[PDB]
């Protein structure tokens, strides 16, 4: 049974099509969309381009491939709840949780892979290093190493199904140890992200105004802000709500969690744009595609 | 496997190899690769004697950066046919004197040479070292003659600052690409040291205006 | 180099001039001889088959 | 072009004794190094075989595990370390280089070597022929046979013949079937095919005469022929 | 004076011209009619040589026709094994400006030479098991564009002071110097009976020269363009060259002219290398459109591409048997097609 963990935590069984039900799937299924074409058309564009085939454009395709399997999480997760989420056992619930934290937990590692390549390729002095492919490709099966293991802990390991007293609200079936974590872990990689996002432009800023007096400030400040603003606008609301539902009885409600679903994953739908755009020859490869 | 004891050893040989070329590819690729150009007895040498027959390779280390600088000069043949050697440089030392502006003028001699390798397509995308030395000839010439007794299309009067400033300006103005690349023009003499640091401090732009580029981050 | 230079490339051109010429259809039926006594040792012309070839595996 | 081999005499059984080799005159540090020892009345026999850069290192199956190698590639030296000396270890271990690339001569120069003494599968090499008797001026062909064929599938012939001149350090003569060494005469001429192996010599001087061994290098443990010793 | 020296040139040039085109019977593109053509066919990649890490400039086959030489500007001149994929050699070139490499006839000596005006000669079989120099050439007065190896002791340079030389490696001095060519000459091939020798300038003229005699036997025009490179025909009595002007055109020896202009209106960019398989049926050129055109040398058509290449090919050459093509670029890959 699923009322089981939903009654005791508080949630609401919406057993008919009620009007929050029909909005939380209203913007979703346009999300959805959003989320897959774009992200397979980066996939596609990448692909067929023999350009692009670098190390740090990998990390933007396989950030897209994690993002599509945000967007295929996501519509999966749309058709299982609402009215459908009654008619769920306990292992296959964990297989649409898990399914939606192995989605994020791959796009979010993949965001910081390419912070951390970034850092790499940015602070090198050579004019054309040696593309070793054998960095990101060890990278790619970790992000996804990472992926894979924590979007499958709750499935099989952490759970609140064995020790009851402590039970997310939120989430019925999910440890509230587990939500500290998995917070704690988007903590962690924003905190590097700022960290490895600020030694890049102290590094270039320092450097570059050198040779002022002998413009890529507010072209990379901007850059710079806007990699750090998504992930500041559409993934705090949503670890705020883990950390509401820690060390705070009777905290808020749950219809905050449906709304900032949808903006914690918009953040994949936004990562194949703000990661895509300032490519003039990734963006004319995006209109040869359409015409 | 279906190697011999000795086809075994011969592949051992080859892989044997590639580790040093490997570690001799990896030792080269942090050489910074710099084309020494301009006009003849135009102060080339004068940029050269401060630290360290065809090509004159000179090398010099400065600030944990080792450069590898290529005096070209004295090959006085089709340069269409070897330039293109020279891809990949971080940046094109160019050498220009400033008081060979009228001794059938240097300086539109230089000027040429200016436009024919700031143009060109194996360089259109790497950046050019202009060094504007012999400032103190300049001085001295522009005081004894004006410039309106070789060039009458100036507007400026006879001074240093707003004469040596023209010749800038009208240096970084045949860029057919004015965005790809980037003219970081030096102010040079005899008697000076900073010249060392301006290649080094060019470079850095120009290595992380590569590395931005690279990581598509400007 | 006013007069060494030309007399030079005049003494050049006028030696080069008393090449004897052989006709292009007895040069150029040669040219064709040659790959037709040759065509059937060259391998890059006619595949020839994988067993002697040795850069298989 | 050198190697002088160095340690080695008299030990007592079941100690240990370090031959080394100091290896000067060429590129050592891309030469696959052997040891071939040698009985005072028995014919050769491979002890091991360090490759360049200290890498693949193979051992005969005689000594193996007890035979340790090593090689000093910054000091041209290379070592032979080996422990309990039994009553079979007084033989005369010769220190060979060999480098393998296409074309190559393997086995080319060997080291005069160091006598020890001591207090007291395999592809098989054999030759019938011993104490063979010739005048000079005359053609002498000695065989050698082989347990099974050294010819491959690339077409190379991993046999070698060599040439143990009295009191002399062998050198290598044919280093292929038939594939002739540099630094001697055209008169030797290796042949056989398959399993059958023979070394011709269209007139032999003074010179050339000793014992000539036979060798494969097909796999290893590579194993040498008898003493097929040359009679003037 | 010096106005009859100009006219007499003029009016040599002239008569040159008069029995050269009274000697054009008929071209080789149409005498060359009812035959059957080679057609479209595929050779594709057997072996990839990836041990370069710089751009590739020349290429030489052993006369083994298995062994294989390679120089790029890494400072490095990589022998390989081309049935195995296996380095052979790696020479650390002192001046990593080359142009070119070449391999002897013997097989015991390769050589190297470019912007650094030095024709270097590499000892591949010593009794030390390095590859180390023989004798540089130096007393060139330009860069080193190409150089062919006649015997172990000679090697005639084509170099970018104007002029090819012989030279002679026991000496180290040019024994004879083949002057005449106006433009710096940009690449050579020797003859198969190593008897004389072609070669391509700026001035999109190719001269053939005899070796011994040391004189400018003979003069070829009709290039637009600066020639990048050169091959003779397997015979010996033909040439075919690659120059800037995006054609190859095959001259005679005898016939004294061009025989057919190997151009595609499709093709634009120069050749950089051009090789004559055996037969000379067909005729590989390395082009600059990261590409390599393999032009049936007997017709006005394309046997086929090759492709394959990340940039611009630079050398390429067939084996002495014929059994396969290795294409170097300049994307630092040497491939074994066949
Ligand atoms: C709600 C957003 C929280 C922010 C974290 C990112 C999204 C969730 C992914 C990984 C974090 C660990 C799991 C947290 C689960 C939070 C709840 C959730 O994502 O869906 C529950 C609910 O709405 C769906 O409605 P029902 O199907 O009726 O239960």
């Amino acid at each position: 049974s699923i009322a089981f963990f939903y009654n005791r935590s508080g949630k609401h069984l919406a057993t008919e099509w009620n009007t929050v039900s029909k909005l939380v799937m209203g913007l979703g299924i346009t999300v959805c969309i959003f989320i897959m074409l774009a992200n397979l058309l980066v996939m596609v564009a990448i692909y067929v381009n023999r350009r692009f085939h670098f190390p740090i454009y990998y990390l933007m395709a396989n950030l897209a491939a994690a993002d599509f399997f945000a967007g295929l999480a996501y519509f999966y997760l749309m058709f299982n709840t609402g009215p459908n989420t009654r008619r769920l056992t306990v292992s296959t619930w964990l297989l649409r949780q898990g399914l939606i934290d192995t989605s994020l937990t791959a796009s979010v590692a993949n965001l910081l892979a390419i912070a951390i390549e970034r850092h790499i390729t940015v602070f090198r002095m050579q004019l054309h290093t040696r593309m070793s492919n054998r960095r990101v490709v060890v990278v790619i099966v970790v992000i996804w190493t990472m992926a894979i293991v924590m979007g499958a802990i709750p499935s099989v390991g952490w759970n609140c199904i064995c020790d009851i007293e402590n039970c997310s609200n939120m989430a019925p079936l999910y440890s509230d140890s587990y939500l500290v974590f998995w917070a704690i872990f988007n903590l962690v990689t924003f905190v590097v992200m700022v960290v490895l996002y600020a030694h890049i432009f102290g590094y270039v800023r320092q450097r570059t105004m050198r040779m002022s007096r002998h413009d890529t400030m507010m072209s990379l400040l901007k850059t710079v802000v806007i990699v750090l603003g998504a992930f500041i606008i559409c993934w705090t609301p949503g670890l705020v709500l883990l950390l509401l539902d820690v060390c705070c009885p009777q905290c808020d409600v749950l219809a905050y969690e449906k709304f900032f679903l949808l903006l914690a994953e918009f953040n994949s739908a936004m990562n194949p744009i703000i990661y895509s755009y300032r490519d003039k020859e990734m963006s004319a490869t995006f209109r040869q595609i359409l015409c | 496997c279906t190697l011999s004891a000795e086809d075994k050893a011969a592949v051992e040989r080859s892989k044997m190899i590639d580790r040093n070329l490997r570690e001799d590819g990896e030792k080269a690729a942090r050489e910074v690769k710099l084309l020494l150009l301009g006009a003849g007895e135009s102060g080339k040498s004068t940029i050269v004697k401060q630290m360290k027959t065809g090509i004159v390779e000179t090398h010099f280390t400065f600030k944990d950066l080792h450069f590898k600088m290529f005096d070209v000069g004295a090959q006085r043949s089709e340069r269409k046919k070897w330039i293109h050697c020279f891809e990949g440089v971080a940046a094109i030392i160019f050498c220009v004197a400033l008081s060979d502006y009228d001794l059938m003028n240097r300086m539109h001699e230089s000027m040429k040479l200016f436009d024919s390798i700031c143009n060109n397509k194996w360089f259109t995308d790497t950046s050019i070292i202009l060094f504007l030395n012999k400032k103190d000839l300049f001085e001295e010439k522009i005081k004894k003659s004006p410039l309106t007794i070789c060039y009458q299309e100036y507007a400026g009067s006879n001074t240093y600052e707003e004469a040596a400033a023209y010749i800038q300006c009208q240096f970084e103005d045949l860029n057919k690409r004015k965005d790809t690349k980037e003219i970081y023009t030096h102010f040079t003499c005899s008697t000076d040291t900073k010249n060392v640091q301006f290649v080094f401090d060019a470079v850095t732009d120009v290595i992380i205006k590569n590395n931005l580029k690279d990581c598509g981050l400007f | 180099a006013s007069i060494a230079q030309a007399r030079k490339l005049v003494e050049q051109l006028k030696m080069e001039a008393n090449i004897d010429r052989i006709k292009v259809s007895k040069a150029a039926a040669d040219l064709m001889a040659y790959c037709e006594a040759h065509a059937k040792e060259d391998p890059l012309l006619t595949p020839v088959p994988a067993s002697e070839n040795p850069f298989r595996e | 072009v050198q190697l002088v081999e160095s340690g080695g005499g008299l030990v007592q059984p079941g100690g240990s004794r370090k031959l080394s080799c100091s290896a000067s005159g060429f590129a050592f540090s891309s030469f696959g190094m052997h040891w071939v020892r040698q009985a005072p009345e028995k014919g050769l026999e491979w002890v091991a075989y360090i490759s360049s850069g200290s890498g693949t290192i193979y051992y005969a199956d005689t000594v193996k595990g007890r035979f340790t190698i090593s090689r000093d590639d910054p000091k041209n030296t290379l070592f032979l370390q080996m422990t309990s000396l039994r009553s079979e270890d007084t033989a005369m271990y010769y220190c060979v280089r060999s480098i393998y690339y296409y074309g190559s001569s393997p086995f080319d120069f060997w080291g005069q070597g160091t006598t020890l003494t001591v207090s007291s599968s395999d592809i098989v090499m054999t030759q019938a022929t011993s104490s063979v008797p010739v005048t000079p001026g005359e053609s002498v062909s000695i065989s050698c046979r082989s347990s099974k064929s050294l010819l491959h599938s690339n077409g190379n012939t991993y046999l070698y013949w060599f040439l143990q001149r009295p009191g002399q350090s062998p050198q290598l003569l044919i280093y292929r079937m038939s594939n002739l060494a540099s630094g001697v005469p055209d008169r030797f001429s290796g042949s056989g095919s398959g399993t059958a192996f023979t070394l011709t010599i269209s007139r032999l001087e003074a010179e050339d005469v000793g014992v000539y061994y036979c060798m494969q290098h097909l796999e290893y443990p590579l194993t040498f022929g008898a003493g097929t010793k040359l009679e003037l | 004076e010096l106005d009859q020296l100009r006219q007499e040139a003029e009016q040599l040039k002239n008569q040159i011209r008069d029995a050269r085109k009274a000697c054009a019977d008929a071209t080789l593109s149409q005498i060359t009619n009812n035959i059957d053509p080679v057609g479209r066919i595929q050779m594709r990649t057997r072996r990839t040589l990836r041990g370069h890490l710089a751009k590739i400039y020349a290429m030489h086959w052993g006369t083994d026709s298995r062994l294989l030489v390679s120089a790029s500007q890494d400072g490095k001149l990589i022998i390989w094994d081309s049935y195995t994929t296996n380095k052979v050699h790696a020479i650390p070139l002192r001046s990593s400006w080359v142009m070119t490499c070449a391999y002897a006839p013997s097989g015991n000596y390769v050589a190297c030479g470019g912007l650094d005006n030095i024709c270097s000669i590499y000892n591949l079989k010593t009794r030390e098991g390095n590859v180390r120099v023989s004798r540089e050439l130096a007393g060139h007065t330009g860069y080193l564009s190409c150089c062919r190896f006649l015997d172990d002791n000679q090697i005639v340079t084509s170099s970018g002071d104007t002029t090819c030389a012989l030279w002679d490696i026991e000496t180290g001095q040019q024994t004879t110097t083949f002057t005449g060519h106006t433009g710096d000459v940009m690449s050579l091939s020797l003859a198969p009976d190593t008897r004389l020798f072609v070669s391509g300038a700026c001035d999109a003229s190719a001269k053939l020269w005899d070796v011994r005699e040391g004189m400018c036997r003979q003069t070829f025009t009709g290039h637009e363009s600066d020639i990048n490179a050169i091959c003779f025909f397997p015979n010996g009595n033909a040439f075919a060259t690659g120059s800037d002007d995006a054609t190859c055109r095959l001259f005679d020896l005898r016939a004294d002219q061009e025989l057919m202009t190997y151009s595609h209106d499709n093709i634009i960019c120069g050749i950089t290398s051009v090789s004559f398989s055996k037969s000379g049926r067909l005729l590989l050129a390395g082009y600059d459109d990261f590409n390599c055109n393999v032009w049936d040398a007997l017709k006005a058509d394309r046997a086929g591409v090759l492709a394959g290449h990340d940039n611009r090919v630079s050398c390429l050459g067939v084996t002495d048997d014929g059994m396969a093509v290795a294409t170097g670029s300049w994307d630092s890959f040497l491939k074994i097609w066949n």
